[PDB]
């Protein structure tokens, strides 16, 4: 605690003697040209000083030390160690100031893509997208990052992760009122899930959301769409969701707010609703 | 006799609910751990691959 | 009593539907873990084979 | 009323007992994989450390020789 | 996109550079006799170009480059890396040309089983069968591949995987092939699960399936098998499926299509169909006379 | 079929080549002292020959070749590869003739425990116990094996593994008219199961089982044990098991045989019993 | 035991050989040079002896041998072998005498955090906490260890383990420590869980515990806490815990022991009460006046 802060100052002195090491590189390395291991141990002292900084809860200092060690270490050699240092710096920067974490993570992404490790690159893509969602307000950059990560994942037949990424992207797009992409993604994921006996209980919600998205744009074609879904999946009518949608669309033929309001309240009486669904219904049913 | 049935139904349903919550928690924890171990294993694989490559090149230098 | 039975029926409905809804996602998570296990197994097998062949070749060369 | 009620109680009892037993069984099995997984993490990290230290020491020794 | 065009240009440049590298390596082996590092670095260039190219969204030429690199690598007495590259090429060709992927995967399977590994060979067999059935309309090759995978799994006491493979094989055979093999496999798998830890109450379904096959063959055989199962598995007496089957038996005995129709309608109403039982019931009803 | 015949033909060919290899290798070592590379080559030939024997569906000869390779390798002052060959031979011998499989697995366990690793030795012990139980009737050896594996597991803090072995040993001991060990194991595991956040719900079952076997003595002892358990676990009376035990005790005190039979049948109907419970209840009814 | 007798005999033989090997070590440190390899072989035989002693059920002897080998190994500029041997000695001392196990585990923790592996350090800290609380009659050191483990886990992004650790430590502290920390930790964990879909359906229990902690101090503040909770979490109003709390506080307002007792008994009728909750209810009852 208070005692480990004095040794953090001593770790700043360790950074000072690492400054002396780079001074060796400046002047003395002419006679110590074979001391590349000296540079390696300079990087090691950098790394453990940064570890002491991390234990000292100086996130900015820890990230600075991580970045400096990565920059010194990436002498066109031991690239994976540099990538590990960069990702450590990004994790340290996740708290406090995360802006430069994005740049260090993009550099790690480039390094891994050059190496060809798609899985870790896609995981970092998801990480940057989600930190964008939770810290910043931009969604388009997160959308692009998620699309790229989904492409990378689907490249290696990792269908579940790509499907969930596309589900989140479609939900956000529906929030961003781009319904063609939403319905496309929802239909694709639902039909793919219906292929396997494992996920045959999950489609109902997917098809319900797709029907909502379709019915938002064109109400006349909503009947045809739901009929096509029912004939595709004969057990889609028995579900309460299909009944509720049919009731709502048949009631909309007559301008009676009471019928649909009572229907939605009755449905809400068995189970609570989500913000997305409630907002979508409030927006659409206004007219 | 049906009142005993409804009482036992409530009890068993409540028990199954609590069970399911516990299983969900444990499954989440296991998944988290699987993620971390997969990451570490891939890193070790890459490290050993480059290690063998560099060692073979060093031997060839001899 | 009959109204007590009806409210208990509502409770049963809510509990059963909630349990089923959670079951769906629990099964999805189990599927994801089963998917990851095969990849980790394959990577581990590859590393084992590579290290074995490399170390044996180095030992033979040392002779 | 009597026949349908007897059918309902019998089916409810059997189904509830089956679900309860299966749930308890899954509960008991999960812990075995949990503990094994702790063990495999231990072994993996030990392997990582050992191989890292071995290779770095060997590179240093090779540099000393050369 | 700029990325796609630039990547394609640099990939073609790398391919030409690698071809010139291999030709000047053939020249240098006699000219200088440098050993084998020239071919190894040419293979490294080939692998880098192929992986960049597959990242470039274009697949076929990436798989061709992988095949060429693997062949050149195997030319130098190196097999495991060649097998992995063959597997990668097959995966890439999965979406480009099924035949080349199948050939590469067969080569990988044979080399892997020559090495001694069987689980990976069984997985590759299952993948081959899945790709063959999903797009190409053929079963017998799929049945043989599934049987080989089950054999390989049982060779290493992998009971669950072999059980699943044999279940799928029996289902396919009953759907298309004769019923004797389906009867044996279904009965064996059903009776090999009496003392399952969690699956104590699941084997019943299997038994039911077997009976239907018997009921497809002859009435006397169907009733005899029902009685033998009744005696063998007492719990099967209390199964709803048992009552349904007995009702269907007694209805079909007296040749009253209405009774069978209403029984099957009620059965579907109580529980939803599976798209497999309905077909067999239709085939049974087709011979009511 | 044809593939098996060809594999076996080339396997006999390679076996002839391998006997030639060993003979000429000893001859060349005597006459030239070429080292031990030829012995390693012969070992690899033996290993691949055994592999193709397994491919040929001849497990006895494959296991014989594996054992020969293992003994030759341990003669070469190396153990781990010899241990792998021994365990491979044991797996091959599992089917067909499993007798010598027991001896080879014993040798593997001996070498493993000599090295100092416990979990693999426990796995081999439990596998040997399973072999004895499934193919033989000498349950004493199975009890010994299960107890030894359980002891190893508890010593290595693997309580979960030890619990299953203890339960199996207790069940088998109760089967052979021996109740002290069953009572002790069941009560110990139930007591240690009191605080488990997950297992607590099932903690009742073991207790009940103990009571049943403890009734094999006489009316009274059983009452004291069940009431002690009820105090120790206050909720134990919630389940129908305590009601059933009280019904059994009261019916047997007055010699109400028909009521006892009807209650057992009713319990069977609401929830069926297994072979062990039925046999124990019938044995209790005899007196 | 004859096997145990021979095992102890060869254990004594190995101990005598280890004594001869420490003689070799002191001779090669003062008489000869290059004894590092000789004392490494001494460490190997020490480890063999300790392992076989552990096999012999002599846990104290095995732990003592492990500790001696570890302290001898520390001098060879080697730290990870020292850490492994210290962990082995701590595991051996876990049973029988665990007091020195705490010291050895703390040394191992210090060395580990010196290297930088935090997760394993957190697991060892939690093991120290659990052994101390189960075997040593003292809780404050357990509180400190749980706080350290939570800090380590939350500093490494491992959220779930930190959450469980914080919940456990807060619940334990609520028993014998001021409830302010319990209130803060319960509120924090509930807020963290609400957004997540994992424990959103279980956060009602945490809110109930926080409300009970609020009530145990005062009522008006408890009413403010419950109204704030139901304002921020609208679905809690339908929770049976909400009605139970409202009934309890309504009864407490009028100072009727009878109604409060009957209400808590009715609540116990369904489900079952817990030791901690029963103690809290009794404690709040005892100050009704």
């Amino acid at each position: 605690g208070m005692d480990t802060s004095g040794k953090q100052a001593e770790a700043m002195a360790l950074l000072a003697e690492a400054e002396r090491k780079v001074k060796n590189s400046q002047s003395f390395f002419s006679g110590l040209f074979g001391g590349s291991s000296k540079i390696e141990e300079a990087c090691e002292i950098y790394a453990r000083a940064a570890n002491m900084f991390k234990m000292a809860k100086n996130w900015s200092a820890a990230g600075n030390a991580f970045c400096q060690a990565a920059q010194l270490h990436l002498q066109l050699q031991s690239k994976h160690d540099a990538a590990t240092c960069f990702v450590d710096a990004g994790n340290a920067f996740k708290k406090a100031d995360p802006q430069e974490a994005i740049n260090c993570l993009m550099r790690a992404i480039e390094i891994y893509t050059d190496m060809g490790r798609f899985t870790i690159a896609a995981k970092h893509h998801i990480s940057i997208a989600e930190i964008y969602e939770t810290e910043l307000v931009d969604v388009e950059k997160a959308i692009a990052h998620y699309e790229q990560s989904a492409d990378y994942y689907k490249g290696e037949e990792s269908n579940s992760s790509a499907n969930k990424c596309l589900l989140k992207v479609a939900g956000y797009a529906a929030q961003l009122e781009q319904y063609q992409k939403a319905i496309d993604i929802y239909e694709q994921v639902g039909t793919s899930a219906m292929d396997s006996p494992l996920l045959k209980y999950s489609a109902k919600d997917y098809f319900f959301k797709a029907a909502l998205c379709h019915f938002c744009i064109d109400m006349l074609n909503a009947k045809l769409a739901v009929q096509k879904y029912e004939e595709l999946f004969p057990a889609f009518s028995d579900s309460r969701e299909c009944k509720l949608m049919k009731k709502l669309l048949e009631a909309h033929e007559e301008q009676n707010v009471d019928s649909y309001t009572e229907s939605v309240k009755e449905y809400d009486s068995i189970s609570r609703l989500d913000q997305w669904l409630t907002t979508m219904l409030l927006r659409i049913k206004k007219t | 006799t049906r009142h005993s049935e409804i009482i036992k139904l409530e009890n068993s349903i409540r028990e199954l609910h609590d069970m399911f919550m516990d299983m969900a928690m444990l499954v989440e924890s296991q998944g988290e751990m699987i993620d971390r171990i997969e990451y570490n294993v891939e890193h070790a694989v890459d490290y050993v691959e480059r290690a063998v490559s560099d060692t073979k090149k060093a031997v060839k230098y001899q | 009593l009959a109204d007590e039975s009806l409210e208990s029926t509502r409770r049963m409905l809510q509990l059963v539907e909630e349990s089923k809804d959670a079951g769906i996602r629990t099964l999805v998570m189990l599927d994801e873990q089963g998917e990851q296990l095969e990849r980790i197994e394959e990577g581990m097998d590859q590393i084992n084979k590579d290290m074995k062949e490399a170390e044996k070749n180095l030992t033979d060369l040392g002779k």
